[PDB]
This record gives C-alpha cells, structure tokens and sequence, in this order.
C-alpha cells in the first residue's frame, strides 16, 4: 500500500560526558536546533501538514520530562496540530521512533511525520528514572536482572572473545570514525550546536580518541570496579549459566560504548506527501522487526530481530550492502557478526558508538541517518540498521537508497 | 590563551590596583583607577587584575590571606556603561569573552585556599558587588551616601560578573531573584547586612583594612580546614529552597515565570526573564558551567536593544540631567526657608506632603479651615502606612507633620518666599488667587503654579513681579511621582529657573525644564495616548484588548483607566481650547476622532473616577471593572485589529509628538525628553524615552529611525493621517 | 493501510480513589500483570509467541512507573522474551496512543498480535512527577505561555458561557450514567477485580464513584484550590493571549473535574489472519485515528479538530456515529465538543466519564475505549468515536466498528 519514505535526517554532534561541550544545554534546546535546520534546509514547506513528532528517550524525567516531543513542537513554534508524543524502548528508542513513524505513514492516517530522539546522559544520567525490574526486589528477583555490562563480559566468555580480540574491535572503531569525519562523510548531516547570540558550542564527536593504540587500550582497566557493578551480579548471571565457570571482564572504558549528550531528527513521509512539498525521497524504509532474547545475557537481541526483518522483507544477508549494529560492547557487535556471518568490509564502516558514544534516545536515530548517507555516498542499495536493548529486546530496520 | 586571566595572549592600559604584602603574608590589593574618581570594570581593570590575580598564584607560598579594597570615596562602580552601549550583535562573542575572563580572575580568588575579605568602603555596585561576592567575608563602612546592590536590571541588563550565580548559590533562587536580582535594588549598609549580602558593619573608612586583617587572622586559627572555601565548594552543600529537581521547588517553579509574566504585564522587557533563565539554568549544574550560562544570557542582552535604551536613559540621560544640564549657568543659590500652598485638593496635599518631608516649614491655604485641615489629613494617612510599615520613626513622623500648618487665612502667607499654587484650572481664579497673596509674601519670592495646561506667561500677568512667576508642574500622585516639570514663561528670569530647579533637587526629585506652550511637554503628550485608546473604542475595539494593550505596551496604569483619573470635562475643554486657538486665526479644526468619544461620555454622565462614573464602574471609593454599557454604545467587537497595532498606535502618537514638541523648541534635549516621559507620563522604561524610541524601534520592519519612519507611515495608511512623520526624521 | 486491525479483547482493573484508595498498596506494574493473567485466563491456548509487542500509555514514567513498565510487565508477568514492550507519552491521550500505535502496527504488516493500553498510580507516583521543560524551564515556559489545566478550562466556560450549574449540571448527568452502568451489569465482564499474592480480594469497583450527588452538593462546593492553580499569575498570562476576555469565570470544582485514581487498561489488537490461527474473535475494527490539536493556552480545545479529522479520513459524519466517547477531565471541555459539533445528549458519554470514576491518566484512553467497545456490542450498534482533550494544546480521536 502506502510506501514510507526518509526525506531528511540529520543529528547534533556528539558531548562528551566529562567536561562536554553539551554539558550547559538543555536537552530541549537540542531538539528545536535540528528543527530549524531542517526549516533551513526547506523555508517553504507547509508545517500544517506535519502530523506528529516522536521521540526516543531512555530518561524522561527533569530537563527530559513531561514530553520533551511536544515541548519541542511548542518552543519552535511548529503548528498546535502537529502532535508530540515520547516513547521510551531504551537503547533502541531512536530507531523504534523511525519505525512508529514509518507505520503510520504506511497505516494512511498519517501523512508527514517528524521522528527522532535525544539523550542528554551528562545532565540527565542513566538510570535517573527509577524503575521496578531494577528497584523492586520482587521482580528484580524474578526477571533476575543484572546490568548489561555484566552480559557483555559473559558473550565474550562464552564466545571465546578474548581482551585482546575486543580491543581490537575498538580499535578499528576509533579508526573508521576518523576516515568518515576526515573523509567529510559527516559534513552534511552533522549540525553544529550554537548558543542564543550565534556562538559555536560544538561541531564534531568530542568522545572520539583518533590517536588509540593497540598499547593504551591494553593499559585499561576493566569496567569490572566501575560504577554499575556494586556485588552479586557475576553468581546471578552464572545462575543461569551454570555450564560456564567463570566470567572473563574484559570490557573497560575504552570499547564500550561513550557515554555522551546528543540529539536526531528524521523526516519521513508519504510520496504524496513529499510531492506536494517538493522533497526528494532519500530512502525508503523496506521492513522493521522488533524480537528478542534472555533477558540475564541481555544483549543478543539483535540476531533475532535481524533474521525476523530480513525473512519479512523476503532477503538474506547476501542482499544488504551495509550492517550498522549499535557498539554499546565491542563484544556484542563481534556475537552479531559471527552469528550472521556478516563480512567485516559491510559492518559499522563509519565507525560507531565506542568512538562516537551512545546517546541512548537518540542513537538509532543517528546510526539510521549515518546509514542513509554511506548508501547515498558508496551508491549501494540496501542497509540494515539494528540495535541491542535492555530487557533483552531486539529491533532491526531495512532501508533501500531511493 | 586558555584559562588565562587576560584578554590577549598575543602581542596597553594603566594599572588599576596598589599591591601591598604584610610582614604576615597578607595582601591588599587596594583599586584606585588614576583614570577617574570611581573604579569600573574597564580594560584597565581587567589587566590590572590579571597581573595582581597571577602575582597572588606565583607568590601563594608565601601569602596566607586577602584584602580587597578601594582608594575612592566609592568601593566600585560596576561595568563601564561607555563601553556597553556600543556593543552590537556581532560583538557578542568579545562580549562574552570580556565577561568570562573577568569572572575566570574572580574564581581564582575565590578557589585560593585562603580567606579574601571585601573591605567596602562606599558605594559597590553591580561589578562592584560581584567582587565582593567573590570573596569569603564582606565588612562595609556603616558610613552615609553608601549602597550596595546589583541594579545593572535597570539599565536592561544581568549580573554577568558572577552577581547571578553567586547570590542563587547564597540564598537559592527565589530570594535571590525577588530580593535582589529581578528590580536591582539599592541598600543602605544595614539592610545590606540584613539580607546576607554583607557580613558585618564597622564605624568608619579606618577601622576597614584592620578588621579584615582581624578577620583572617582569627579565621586562619579558628577554622584552618575550610579557610578560603565558599559554602557552595564544599562537599555537603545544599542549596536553600533546594535545587530544580527538588520536590518543594519542582512544584511551585512552574509559576515564576507566570508571576513574572503578570508582574510584568506581558511588556517586552527582555532582561528580568533573561536573569530567571540564567538562575534556574545555573542552579541545575555546576558552579563553573553555571557561570557560563551566565554569561551567554548577559551577551545576549547587552547586543539587544532595551539595554541599550535603558542604558541611554537610565544612566547617560539621568546623570546629564542631575548634573545640571538644564540648570541656567552661573546662578547661585538661594535657600528657601518658607513654602506656602494654595490649594489643598490631592496635589496641593501632596505637595504639601513632600515639602515637609524634605524639611521645610509648610503654610498650607485653603478657602475654609475645614478644608486645608482635611488637605494636611493626606499627609496624616501617608504616616500612619509609614509608621505601620516601619520606615520612620513617631519622633520624626511628628516633626515631619508639625511643618505644616493648615489655614484659611491670606495674612498667614506672611514670612513665606515659595509659593506652589494648585488651584483649579482657570486663568482668572489662578490671577485672583494669586493677587490676595502677592503682597503679603516676601519681595522675594518664587510664584509657582501647577497648572497642567495653561501657558505660564498669560498666568504671569496677573502678578507684579513676573521675572519670579514660574510654571512648577507636578504629577498625581505627588508622594509617588518623581518629576517636576519646570516651565518657563516669557518674563521668567534664569534666577527663577536655578531656583526651582534646586528646590526639585532638594525634594529628592527629578527636573526638567520646558518652554512655555499650551500643554506643555507632558499634558500635551500624554494627550495624544489617550486619545488613541479612546478613537479605538468609538473604532469599535473591545475595551477589554484596548486596556491589555495598554498594559502590553508597558504603561503602568491602562489607559481608560488613566482617562478616568484625569477627569473627561478637562479632556474636553482641552479640546475646546486648542479647537478656538484654530478657529480665531480663521482656519479650520480637525477634531481627534477621541473627541466624539470624550463628547458622548459627558452626555452620558459618565466622566470620570471624580463623578464616580467613567469607563469603570466605581464602589465605595474602589475600581471594579467596565462599565457593561460600554459595548452596545460603541459597538464593541466590530473592529479587530491586531494587538501589536493598538500598542503601536498609542506608543507612536507619543513618540511623533514628542519629536513636534523638539521642533518647537518647547523641550531642549532629549534627556529631557526621555526622562521627563518616563518619569512624567509612565511611558514604558524598556523604550528609554519617548525620543529614544524613536532612534531605538525594534519591530518586523528592523530597527532605528528609518524603521520607525516605516511603521509609522504603515499606521497612517491605516489609521489616520496622524501617524505621519514630521519632516525632522525624514531625508 | 493494507492489514485491517480489530480489537478482540479490552479489560480494565476498577478505578482506585487517591485518599484512602484500595490500590494504593498495588505497585502498577503489578495492575498491568493481573490484566495480563486475566487475558490469560480467557485464552488459555493462545499462543504467547505471536504477541510481538506491548504498548503501554504512561503520563509519569518515573520510580515505579520507569524503566520502560511494559518490558517490566512481559518480563514480570513470564511472556515470550520476543514480545516487545515499549512505554509511550502523549499526556492524557497516553492510552488511547497505545491502542492507536498498535493498530498503527498491525496495518503496516510488520505486527501481527500486539497488547496495548496503559497504567497510572496516581496515588503512588503524582501528576507532574517526572518534571518537564514547558513546566519547569523559564525560558520555555515564557515562549510556550504555559497555564495549568483548570484554568483553560475555566476560560472555555467563560468564552462559551456556560454557568457553574451548567458544569454541575453536567457532573450529575456523569454520577448518574455511572452508577445506572454499574446496576445494570454493563461492567460486569470487564472491570477485573484486583487482587493479592494470595487471590483475597482488594478492589473490585470504581470506588471515587458518589451516586448520591446532588445539585445542593455540587452547589456548596469551592473552585479548584489545590496545585498549580493556587499559586500566581495563571489568570493573567492566559488574559495577555485572550485580551478581548476581561475576567475568567472560575467554574470547576473537584466535583465537576475528572478524579485522581489509580488504575490500569489492556486491549488485544491484531489482524484477521492472527486471530484466526488462535481462535479469537473480533468485536470491534479499527476504522481510523487521527492526531491534531489547537492553541496551548485555552488547552483543552483539541478534540474538535481532531474528531473533524478522523471523520473526514474514514469518510463520515457526525450522523453516522452511534456513540460520541470524550475523557471528562473538565465539565466544560465536554460542553464545548458538544457545542462546536452539535452532538445529541443521548449519544455523548452514555456510561458516564472520568468525574464520576476517575481519570487515571496513562490508562484513561484505553479504558473510554474499552468502554465504547463493550456498549457498541450491548446496544447492537455499529460506531464508535473516542476522544481526549490533551495537556499541550493536542487532540486524538479514534473510530471504531462493531465486528
Ligand atoms: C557609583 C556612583 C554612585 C558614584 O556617584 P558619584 O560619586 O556622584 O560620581 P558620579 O556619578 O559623578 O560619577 C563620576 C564619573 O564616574 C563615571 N561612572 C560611574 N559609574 C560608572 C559605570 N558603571 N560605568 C562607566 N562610568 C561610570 C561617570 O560617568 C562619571 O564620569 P565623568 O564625570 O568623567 O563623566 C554613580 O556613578 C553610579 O550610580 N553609577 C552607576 C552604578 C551602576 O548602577 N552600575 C552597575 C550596574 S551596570
Ligand atoms: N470575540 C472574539 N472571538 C474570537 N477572536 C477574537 C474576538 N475578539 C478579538 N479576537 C481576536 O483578536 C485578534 C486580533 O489581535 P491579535 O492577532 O491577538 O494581535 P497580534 O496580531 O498583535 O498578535 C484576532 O486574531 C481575533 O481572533
């Protein structure tokens, strides 16, 4: 029936947790910046006909709070019609918002739909919103949770991915990541954050370490004495996995995902829509899927999730040009491309999350945009983008350059 | 370059700053700019600063604490307002860099490890304080003339030297906002004290520098650990009434920026909401990135416009007027030691009321006893709010009311060589009146009248000595209005002008001086705003937008509100009058559409708050609401024009007049000009003045003279014909 | 626009009052569980592995209500690990969003089984909990001129006209439908009683309900006094936008506003194909949905051009609805939806609303449309329009068809 089609998608630069540049603006501020680029970039489009804008975000509390997407709508002065609404499906929230868009584009009761998210983890930190799978011993007890950090370290185990192994992923990371900026992959599609009177606050990945060596990421120390690993969580996960001994920690700051502020816009659209406003369809999304997998290992959501859209859209691996896999854990991202048997040249090739850093809300937003680009800039014709979750949560998306 | 506490770092001013060490290892680091006779933050400063600030880092193994003080008669001015009115737009990123490296030196001095205490000696103000406030302790002279304050609100700006930051970090944001920030206010020592703004008190200038030194010197022993750490850079800090996310803030918070809002009456003053940002933002992060926000928020209003008209005003117009601008040259003084008032209706009373506030000995003549009795009851009522709310004493209360003495009696005049008349508005009566008095005054002596409309010089004629008549015109409410308005008529000396002129000052008012013409500067112009508001009604506009623009626009009363306390039947004999001058020199009168409107309310008994009928419906001595009829009169409704255009049209009709009244020379400046509106006639403070809105207009079309030329012939396309400028702005 | 959606089940839990409330001990997460084993309960061969999703509405997804409840509920409740579980924010149309989203879901053929609805302890976890920046930012709250519920509310009653026994009126015409609902057991098979570990009884009925409200009662009671109203310059802000209105007529009173409850809401939507192969039957279809909204000051005004919408998309008129649903969360904002679309009495609200058993916000939507769902079927009707008036200046309407 109707097709849902990627007009524009754009993101913010990425602040570092730790003295980032970020850090003094609101997570608001953030969202209406993309907005009125993407009015920039199209002073004659008729706003009336936006329906809705959604918004991935993991914290929503404080500066996150009381629907930031129609706080958003409100504050740049968009149309009192054209919606809002936040949805929280953690990690993969960005993208989540990208596939709800594209459902009702394709459901007919929506025409042109604003989809993105944001996460500003240094104002608003992770874990801020409370929760009852973490804070109610009931059902903590039950679900047996245990943070995700702790299931990366036990893939890795189980796998036989060594320290050495998950460095040099991260490696690689730091490496492509500096190509595509280099390259001005990014010069497009990354939107400078300004103050009120005009001042540049940030243009580029702050997170980013283009100068890691193989020698500084074997001097890191596990994440193992970090901040969510207090005591207990190893003799849970090894509860259920009772065939492996012990787990070996072997992710640390330098190949897990940074922890950084962010946000991204999507516009996606009928191509009706799009023809009466004279935009360009970019790509059009061919399939989403939303599986899962054991909520203790946690993090190997997306092997399921991605054979579920590839069997939907009726394809296999052989007929995608380009993987794009959240790096929340370098271990994660080397489960994935062992178990689909996914070629190293078709995997994360602008570099990701470890490099970048993983704005929760808004990151699958941001990946699926990077992916829109590589496929308009390399000519190829098919990316998948997919994301692990908490909760043990799985969703992939398919996109096809249009 | 990076942290540095200077502006270059590649490859100069004066120092500012005496550095002095003790045989203890204490410095004093003493601010006496040879440039002059006040210290402000200028590039001078802000080197000097750096060097001392460095000098403080290199040498900190041999210092063990801090005093900051003044060699001025002042501790310090605050930022330098000759370099902030020229910044534009495209200097906000130098704008924001000046004040970030002014607060980076003030944050080493406060992160030192040692005690800095602020010796204030005098006024410290805006900048001034914020130094202080970067300091661990704050001794002030109790000594008189001395304020303390952060009023940089009321030149349209913030406290971008840390005063934000700072003062939310001692007393949370609510009490910072309300009691200091959001009006800026001025504060004698103690009150200073009282608040927290400053720690403690001593006698005089001398006893300073040793009670500081006495200061660290104990604060050294007593408490070694925390010695030179704010409260807020300690680990336990808390801040009171909690921070944003805190449950008892988080749910009242949301109705700052309303109470603000209603505060404010919706008028486009940009710098109290831009100071409510800054301290809800800051309060949510840490000090140094608060600091930030801070200074972001303060580029962004010292680049607009309103400071700039504030700062015009509020500082360059007020200091030229109060440095005797319109003052005639090389005339002496003349005390006064008598006032007589003739008159004891609410002006009369209330001039009554701050003569004898100010000290004088006031004779206060009506026709009656019983009503020049009632007359000094005005001043009665003013004293018992005053002893209720404590601002003054029963003893000098007493003393204050003992000037003045109510009579009936012309011979009571005897002895008095001031008169202020403030009769009704009639030239023969104001003759007559002043015929019984003439002579039983010193020879001397200055006749004064207060009349709103009627020009001076055809007063004049009805007194033997007119070099010593004199317009003096004053506002109601006279104990709360801050300008007279001085005219001089035709036989007027420039003795007289100085004289009343110093008797304004002496009142603790602000003058301004008018040639003689029919309505003046103030009657005349005020005019022309009401009448727009009343055209609007007979237009057909509901009274109700007609008020919310009113307000919207800035004003402090709406104005059929205002048009009820003047009463209807002076607007109409206003009218009248100006209609005969036309008509006599044979030409042909083209009445304001207000006319029709003034016209209809007479007939319809309904002229004014005085005959307790006006637009308003009036109760027991209270305002309650629009008169109902209103509508099905006027038709109210049937016109819809937007909003901004009502407040354009009323601010417009003041601004064009006020240019007419420049090109007949009835003002001579536009100090004047601005001042004597905004002081006068409450015209809106974010404009800087009715001939300052002219230069500084701000709309869809841009901003400046050519973009106010442009509005105004968009008003006249639609309005009238009015609206069109006078050839003075045109090319 | 391909898959066709119904609804094949809509259960709720009773509504808990907010003082001395029976749910206030019930954590949500576990309000959604017991739903959950209830559906389970009806469909003890449904295959779980076919649900791929759930939608839960939620206004304050903060402590309790955090960390994404509906994952905590497939987790918690022993769902297949691949059924989803997304939280979701559209202030007071939360609910009905969930339930529109997941037929949303169904249509583009990438879902097949999907649970929708939503959870709110109000009791446990306030309104405004979670903070926000239209609220709680100044620079935000200047440019959006934010102004709380009531007082949009009030300016409706005042711009329309309608007197404080014009709201009274219409809060005792809510009393009465409510309780006549109750009596005739047209609850009976969808409120699901809410009970302990131990399957003792703690709820089992609307308990904010007053059958007994008079006119007299309504008459004695005093304007909204409690919250943000209370405090300063409300009125004014909103006069500086609506300058041609002189005064607002404070009408609403917690005896014509929607109550603070507790409670949750669970509909089962899937396409025909889902249904069939579990042995389900359709009750109700999805015909369209449709978002919009008006000015965020007066507030409340979106479910006229929201309800023009879904009309106009599903080729309707206001003749061919049987049954007009609108949330109650103020007297007033019922009046006007009925006065700009000339809706007949007998057809607005018929069970009664949210003054009579409350409002709890994230779950409301899928409650009133549960409620449309099972009167299509009783009256043997054949369409339904369910609204909500929204925080922001939003509206969303949804139509259903009794299958
Ligand atoms: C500090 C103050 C009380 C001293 O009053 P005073 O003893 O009568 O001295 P004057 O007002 O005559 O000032 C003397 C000189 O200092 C200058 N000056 C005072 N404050 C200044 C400031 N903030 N910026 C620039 N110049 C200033 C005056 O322009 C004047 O210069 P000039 O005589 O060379 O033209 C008075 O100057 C004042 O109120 N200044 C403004 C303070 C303020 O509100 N600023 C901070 C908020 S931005
Ligand atoms: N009785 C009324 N009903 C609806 N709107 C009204 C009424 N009276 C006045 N208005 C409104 O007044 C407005 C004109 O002023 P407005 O647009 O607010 O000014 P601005 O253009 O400066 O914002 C119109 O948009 C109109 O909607």
């Amino acid at each position: 029936s109707e097709e849902a089609f990627i007009y524009e998608a754009i993101r913010t630069p990425r602040g570092k947790q730790k003295n980032g540049s970020l850090h003094e603006v609101k997570p608001l501020s953030l969202v209406v910046g993309l907005i009125d680029e993407l009015r920039k970039r199209h002073p004659d489009l008729d706003e009336n006909l936006i329906s809705d804008v959604i918004l991935g975000c993991v914290s929503p509390v404080g500066d996150q709070g009381g629907d930031i997407a129609r706080a958003a709508v409100l504050a740049s002065g968009m149309p009192v019609t054209s919606g809002g609404v936040q949805l929280n499906r953690f990690c993969a929230s960005g993208l989540e918002a990208v596939n709800t868009a594209a459902q009702k584009v394709r459901s007919g009761w929506d025409d042109l739909v604003l989809a993105g998210g944001v996460e500003s983890m240094s104002r608003v930190p992770m874990g801020s919103d409370g929760g009852a799978m973490g804070l109610d011993p009931a059902t903590n007890y039950d679900v047996m949770f245990v943070p995700q950090s702790i299931g990366a370290d036990l893939i890795a185990t189980i796998e036989g991915f060594s320290r050495e192994d998950v460095d040099a992923y991260a490696l690689r990371s730091q490496q492509k990541a500096a190509e595509a900026w280099s390259g001005g992959y990014f010069a497009k599609s990354v939107v400078p954050v300004r103050d009120q009177n005009g001042l540049l606050i940030l243009d580029h990945d702050e997170h980013m370490r283009p100068d890691t060596t193989k020698e500084g990421l074997a001097k890191l120390k596990p994440a193992f004495e970090g901040l969510a690993a207090l005591g207990g969580f190893d003799d849970v996960a090894l509860q259920k996995y009772h065939w492996v001994e012990k787990i070996n920690h072997v992710h640390t700051g330098g190949n897990s995902s940074g922890i950084v502020d962010g946000a991204a816009l999507v516009m996606i659209g009928s191509a009706a829509a799009g023809k009466l406003q004279g935009l360009t369809p970019r790509a059009r999304i061919v399939a989403t899927a939303t599986s899962g997998a054991d909520p203790v290992i946690m993090l190997t959501g997306p092997t399921p999730a991605t054979r579920k859209v590839l069997d939907r859209a009726g394809l296999t691996v052989d007929d995608i040009d380009l993987f794009e896999l959240n790096e929340a854990f370098a271990s994660v991202v080397l489960k994935f491309q062992k178990d689909l048997n996914i070629p190293d040249e078709k995997l994360n090739v602008n570099g990701g999350a470890i490099a970048m850093g993983h704005p929760l809300g808004a990151t699958g937003a941001m990946i699926l945009g990077t992916m829109v680009d590589e496929l308009e800039r390399r000519n190829a014709r098919r990316a998948l983008i997919t994301l692990c979750i908490g909760g043990g949560m799985g969703v992939a998306t398919i996109i096809e350059r249009v | 370059m990076g942290s540095s506490h200077h502006h270059h770092h590649h490859s100069m001013p004066d120092n500012t700053i005496q550095w002095d060490k003790d045989a203890d290892g204490i410095v004093t680091l003493t601010m006496d700019d040879p440039s002059g006779s006040t210290n402000v933050m200028n590039e001078a400063y802000i080197e000097s600063m750096g060097k001392a600030v460095d000098r403080l880092v290199a040498e900190k193994d041999s210092i063990t604490g801090v005093v900051v003080a003044s060699a001025k008669k002042t501790f310090f001015a605050g930022g330098d307002v000759k370099t902030m009115i020229q910044a534009r737009p495209e200097d906000a990123g130098d704008v924001f860099n000046t004040v970030e490296t002014i607060k980076r030196q003030l944050r080493t001095l406060e992160t030192l490890g040692k005690p800095v205490v602020a010796a204030i000696n005098g006024a410290a103000l805006g900048g001034g304080l914020e130094i202080a406030l970067a300091c661990h302790h704050r001794i002030a002279a109790d000594v008189k003339g001395s304020q303390l304050g952060l009023p940089e609100v009321t030149l349209g700006l913030l406290p971008g030297g840390g005063g934000v930051t700072r003062t939310v970090r001692m007393f949370g944001i609510q009490n910072a906002f309300v009691s200091v920030l959001a009006q800026g206010t001025r504060f004698k020592p103690a009150k200073a004290k009282e608040i927290g703004l400053v720690d403690e008190l001593v006698a005089t200038v001398e006893e300073l520098v040793p009670a500081a030194k006495a200061w660290i010197k104990e604060e050294l022993k007593a408490n070694p650990d925390g010695a030179g750490v704010q409260p807020w850079d300690k680990k336990g800090y808390k801040m009171p009434g909690g921070t944003p996310s805190s449950p008892g803030l988080a749910a009242i918070l949301p109705s700052f920026p309303s109470n603000l809002r209603k505060q404010l009456k919706g008028a486009p003053m940009p710098a109290p909401r831009a100071i409510l940002a800054a301290a809800v933002e800051g309060a949510q992060v840490d000090f140094d990135t608060a600091s930030r926000i801070e200074s972001r928020y303060f580029a962004s209003l010292v680049t607009g416009q309103v400071a700039k008209n504030m700062m015009q005003a509020f500082f360059f117009d007020l200091q030229a007027i109060n440095a005797g601008g319109s003052r005639p040259e090389g005339i002496g003084k003349t005390p006064i030691k008598r006032i007589g008032v003739l008159g004891a209706g609410m002006m009369g009373a209330g001039i009554a009321y701050v003569s004898a506030k100010a000290g004088y000995e006031v004779v206060l003549k009506d026709v009656s006893l019983e009503a020049a009795a009632k007359g000094k009851g005005y001043s009665e009522k003013l004293e018992a709010k005053a002893l209720e709310r404590g601002r003054t004493t029963q003893e000098r209360s007493d003393a204050l009311l003992a000037r003045i003495t109510p009579t009936a009696d012309a011979a009571d005049f005897k002895g008095v060589d001031f008169v202020i008349e403030a009769v009704f508005e009639n030239q023969e009566l104001k003759h007559k009146v002043f015929g019984e008095i003439e002579d039983i005054v010193e020879p001397n002596a200055i006749l004064g009248s207060n009349t709103s409309t009627l020009p001076i010089t055809g007063l004049a004629t009805g007194v033997k000595r007119q070099e010593d008549f004199i317009g003096i015109h004053f506002f109601s409410p006279v104990d709360k209005m801050p300008l007279v308005e001085i005219i001089k008529g035709e036989k007027t000396s420039d003795e007289a002008l100085a004289r009343v002129f110093d008797y304004t000052l002496a009142i603790g008012k602000t003058p301004i001086v008018v040639n003689d013409s029919r309505g003046f500067f103030t009657s005349r112009v005020i005019g022309t705003f009401v009448n727009e508001a009343l055209a609007m009604l007979g237009e057909g506009v509901e009274p109700a937008s007609i008020e919310q623009a009113g307000s919207q626009a800035g004003y402090p009363a709406p104005p059929l509100q205002l048009s009820d306390e003047l009463n209807l039947e002076l607007m109409h004999k206003i009218a009248v009058a100006t209609r005969k001058g036309v008509e006599d020199a044979g030409g042909t009168y083209q009445p304001h559409p207000a006319e029709a409107v003034v016209e209809k309310m007479i007939e319809l008994g309904r002229s004014g708050r005085l005959k307790g009928a006006g637009f308003y419906e009036y109760a027991d001595g209270k305002r309650s609401g629009l008169w109902p009829g209103l509508r099905e009169t006027f038709k109210s409704g049937s016109s819809q024009p937007p909003l901004q255009d009502m407040i354009d049209r009323m601010l417009f009709a003041e601004a064009l007049e006020t240019q007419k009244c420049l090109d007949e020379g009835v003002l001579t400046s536009t100090a004047d000009a601005n001042i004597g509106s905004i002081m006068g006639i409450g015209f809106p403070p974010w404009t800087g003045g009715s001939a300052q809105f002219i230069v500084g207009y701000s709309g869809p079309a841009g901003t400046g003279k050519a973009a106010f030329v442009a509005r105004a012939r968009e008003l006249a396309a639609a309005y009238g014909d009015r609206f069109l400028p006078p050839e003075s702005l045109l090319s």
